[PDB]
């Protein structure tokens, strides 16, 4: 899998409070972050299947 | 515009509560389930004006005439949003031109509670230091969003003074306030950062990027509506 998935969950410097998905390698599952809407790094994903597609056994 | 008929008592991290519906056109940007993701600012009863990063759909609802987000009997109004037109200057990558409009479906019943905040000239000046305000429910602590409206005042400060700090990251449609004490948050991006003009309080910022701390030493970044109103206006004649 790509090492982005490997990558903690990145809010950036926007001030929103998107909710989104990162991969939780420690965990082996999709968790929910708070996203500020700008600069979002790859293990950033809408849908919890997006990010089990993508980054799932990382 | 610009003349709350519930008066606000002056005097987001650091601010202080609000008092209920002194800040008529403060909305807020919610999903489909009432997650509130953005502020925004209606600029009459069919417009809102928040942030393009917001990243607002048609699927989200704009709710008017709210204070206690967790209060189920409050009198609100829950909107639909029938188009959303994000300003095709929008830059991703430098997040300059951050704004964006929502044609609601249905227009929004004016009251006490519910009204429209001024829009300046885009000739207007509002000279660094003079004292502003910014509302909204994001994060008062750097955690989740505070139930009541929040606002607090804080000054302009010049592009050089912003870019001390900033430096090349801050562009032309770009207006920093704060570094003062406050700051505004997660959650609070697409609200209004509003200064008196003539004594009718104009939108002359929008909620948009900063301290990814949300630091109260740090100047916070809004969207400079008067780089971004001739877009407005054009957009709401041709709709």
């Amino acid at each position: 899998r790509p090492d982005f998935c490997l990558e903690p969950p990145y809010t950036g410097p926007c001030w929103a409070r998107i909710i989104r998905y990162f991969y939780n390698a420690k965990a082996g599952l999709c968790q929910t972050f708070v996203y500020g809407g700008c600069r979002a790094k790859r293990n950033n994903f809408k849908s919890a299947e997006d990010c089990l597609r993508t980054c799932g056994g990382a | 515009c610009g003349v709350p008929a519930i008066q606000p008592v002056l005097s987001i991290v650091n601010g202080e509560e609000a008092v209920p519906g002194s800040w008529p056109w403060q909305v807020s940007l919610q999903d489909k389930t009432g997650f509130h993701f953005c502020g925004g600012s209606l600029i009459n009863e069919n417009w809102v004006v928040t942030a393009a990063h917001c990243g607002v759909t048609t699927s989200d609802v704009v709710v008017a005439g709210e204070f206690d987000q967790g209060s189920s009997s409050e009198k609100i109004q829950k909107l639909k949003i029938a188009k959303v037109f994000k300003n095709s200057k929008y830059n991703s990558l430098t997040i300059n031109n951050d704004i964006t409009l929502l044609k609601l479906s249905t227009a929004a019943s004016f009251s006490q509670t519910v009204s429209a905040v001024c829009l300046p000239s885009a000739s207007d000046d509002f000279a660094a230091g003079t004292t502003c305000v910014t509302t909204g429910w994001g994060l008062t602590r750097y955690a989740n969003t505070p139930d009541r409206l929040q606002q607090a005042s804080l000054p302009l400060l010049s592009n050089t003074n912003c870019k001390k700090y900033w430096g090349t990251k801050i562009k032309d449609a770009m207006i920093c306030a704060g570094a003062s004490g406050v700051s505004s948050c997660m959650g609070d991006s697409g609200g209004p950062l509003v200064c008196k003009k003539n004594g009718a309080w104009t939108l002359v910022g929008i909620v948009s990027w900063g301290s990814s701390t949300c630091s109260t030493s740090t100047p916070g970044v809004y969207a400079r509506v008067t780089a971004l109103v001739n877009w407005v206006q054009q957009t709401l004649a041709a709709n």
